[PDB]
């Protein structure tokens, strides 16, 4: 199962349903398999999807975990997205 | 019960006072301090007599030769110094420990010095040459006290390893061991017993020949600092010790009852000494106090 | 009489040889809980390094970023307790990053770029100001772990 | 050795994983399941380079070090229908604003 997450500027992100369900906000919005965000732009939403992949891969993994990188230029909008998404 | 009362306060040091010792001839009081100085006082009137300087870091301990002419000091600078009391001249610097030296003593003949160190060794030194004769390495934690018995044929040492070890002076080999850190030990003036303190608010009297604990003294506070205790035998027979509640405790040696608590210091009383012929106690306290007190009793 | 903190080392006096192995990109501060429950900082470990150290059975350790005090994991959990060595083998304490929430990672980055005085100059809701100002602190985890250990009783 | 990918066409981005040993063809089978176009109607690219169906993802330069969960590598996707080939076209993502004064 994949879901489609659509950014404010219309970019479509197709991600595993289990990954998207990292966010309780997305879970609520899913209750189509698509979610339209009104204010999260593509450069932020793409970074959020990378987070989901990272979280699911490295959770419970009992291996060395790399840092999740965040560039300064994206940090403040990503924080706002993360807060809204509760992830 | 004795009736010790405060007679003098000696306020010459500028940091914690670590040790006070009366000269064997009764005339003087030596004090040592974190301020790197030794000071000499009149034993009976507290009159300042001289300062002795030369250590590079704080001094933990001082001890007199049997003839009252020499002092040895143990310092944080990893050395001991032998001093001429009359001149104040450093006759020897004893180099060999590899960390702070906490405790020192002459033997009764005063041809030897014993020392104990944070480096977990006990060392035996030649007084005449200053050479280290033996290094005794069996403790596995800082050594807190060292003391010769009455003919100098035995050394007793105590350590944070929880052990009191009796050593054959001649060979250096350990003859006997007597679990909280042991903070203090010394042989009794008669020679039969050992008095040991541990950081569980407890002093114990040991028959070391028999390996048996005869008395326990409590009521005081001692969980952090290595506090020096003493036998008082010039009048009645008392055990004397400082405490972390800033008091000097005096116990009846046989009944183990607290007979006096001497009030006045404003910090941990780390050191007590008893005069060899008169009923006089000296006490010394840490950084919030920095003074020596002299107390006197009718018994 | 009085409660003592549940999170404190046991004074076992039974030695345990441990390898602190820093498998994180952070400079790591080992924190030892003393016998009264007070946290004591130990020497730091650079990223990609490891050290054989002497501890004791039943002693309690935690590990934090030395510069920011972000919490780290040790053998995939918050606390490390040495056990008895078997067969001459040291015990590994593998220190790693947790999987932080994205929000916490973002807070870490924004904190590293903005002086605390200037947090409220950023154009975000007040609750994110308070989130930024709520810096990591070993006492938080001690409180949280104690509450969790009580809930399994 | 897992590899983590963004498969991108126009304004669509698929997040998926494969192995370094996975073939390019096998990646098209993954795409088929999501987008419902068979492998022979797909063309996959690395940058400007059309990828050969038989080559492994590792042989094309997608490695565990270059294609990580937190920084996936991009694969371009273009479709074909019968004799009409679409060119590769990937719309860029939005841009962040100016870095605030206090950062």
């Amino acid at each position: 199962m994949y879901v489609k997450l659509i950014s404010s500027d219309g970019h479509e992100f197709i991600v595993k349903r289990e990954h998207a369900l990292t966010s309780g906000t997305i879970k609520a919005m899913l209750s189509t398999n698509e979610v339209n965000f009104r204010e999260i732009p593509s450069h932020v939403l793409s970074k959020v999807c990378m987070y989901f992949t990272y979280k699911v891969r490295y959770t419970n993994s009992s291996t060395e975990i790399p840092e999740f990188p965040i560039a300064p230029e994206i940090a403040l909008e990503l924080l706002m997205a993360a807060n809204f998404l509760d992830c | 019960s004795p009736n010790y009362a405060l007679k003098f306060t000696l306020a010459g040091h500028t940091k914690a006072v670590s040790s006070v010792k009366f000269s064997p001839n009764g005339e003087w009081l030596a004090s040592s301090s974190a301020d790197k100085l030794i000071k000499i006082w009149g034993a009976y009137d507290g009159k300042f007599e001289k300062t002795i300087s030369g250590h590079k870091l704080g001094i933990s301990d001082v001890a007199w030769s049997s003839d009252s002419n020499l002092l040895v000091s143990a310092s944080d600078d990893k050395t001991l110094k032998i001093w001429d009391v009359s001149s104040g001249k450093c006759l020897k610097t004893l180099k060999g420990h590899s960390n702070y030296v906490f405790c020192c003593n002459f033997n009764p003949q005063s041809n030897l010095i014993v020392s104990g160190s944070f480096d977990e060794s006990v060392r035996i030194w030649d007084v005449k040459t200053g050479k280290c004769l033996k290094t005794l390495p069996a403790h596995s934690d800082p050594v807190s006290a060292v003391h010769f018995n009455r003919d100098g044929s035995l050394i007793v040492s105590s350590s944070y390893d929880g052990l009191c070890r009796i050593w054959d002076t001649a060979s250096g080999q350990c003859l006997k061991t007597l679990n909280p850190p042991v903070s203090f030990v010394k042989f009794s003036p008669n020679g039969k017993y050992i008095l040991a303190a541990t950081l569980d608010n407890t002093l114990k009297l040991w028959d070391y020949s028999k390996g048996k604990c005869l008395k326990t003294y409590t009521g005081h506070k001692n969980e952090k600092y290595c506090i020096f205790a003493n036998f008082s035998v010039t009048g009645g027979k008392w055990i004397v010790s400082g405490s972390e509640d800033n008091l000097v405790y005096i116990w009846n040696l046989q009944t183990k009852e607290i007979v006096q608590k001497l009030q006045g210091h404003t910090d941990v009383v780390i050191s007590t000494a008893c005069h060899p012929t008169e009923n006089i106690i000296a006490s010394a306290a840490l950084e919030n106090d920095k003074t020596i007190k002299l107390w006197k009793s009718d018994c | 009489g009085r409660p003592r903190p549940v999170l404190r080392s046991v004074n076992s006096r039974e030695p345990s040889q441990v390898i602190f192995c820093n498998r994180s990109p952070r400079v790591v501060l080992p924190v030892w809980l003393n016998f009264d429950g007070e946290p004591q900082p130990y020497p730091t470990l650079p990223p990609g390094t490891g050290r054989r150290i002497h501890s004791y059975r039943g002693h309690l350790w935690l590990f934090r970023d030395a510069g920011t005090h972000d919490g780290l994991l040790v053998n995939q959990t918050e606390l490390f307790v040495p056990s008895l060595n078997v067969d001459g083998q040291p015990i590994f304490a593998n220190i790693t990053l947790p999987v932080y929430t994205l929000k916490e990672r973002c807070l870490q980055v924004v904190r590293s770029l903005v002086k605390p005085e200037n947090y409220r100059r950023l154009d975000i809701v007040r609750s994110l100001y308070e989130d930024l100002e709520d810096h990591p602190n070993v006492q938080k985890d001690l409180e949280r772990l104690t509450q969790e250990r009580i809930a399994h009783q | 050795m897992d590899v983590f990918l963004m498969i991108r066409r126009h304004k669509t981005t698929i997040f998926t994983d494969a192995k370094e040993s996975s073939t390019v063809f096998e990646l098209k089978r993954i795409v088929e399941g999501i987008l419902k176009r068979p492998p022979d109607e797909q063309r996959l690219y690395k940058d400007d380079q059309l990828l050969d169906d038989g080559k492994t993802l590792g042989e094309c330069g997608f490695t565990s070090q270059t294609a990580r969960p937190q920084a996936p590598a991009t694969v371009g996707l273009a479709f074909r229908a019968d004799d009409t080939f679409e060119a590769l076209c990937i719309e860029p993502f939005s841009s962040p604003p100016e870095l605030p004064d206090v950062m």
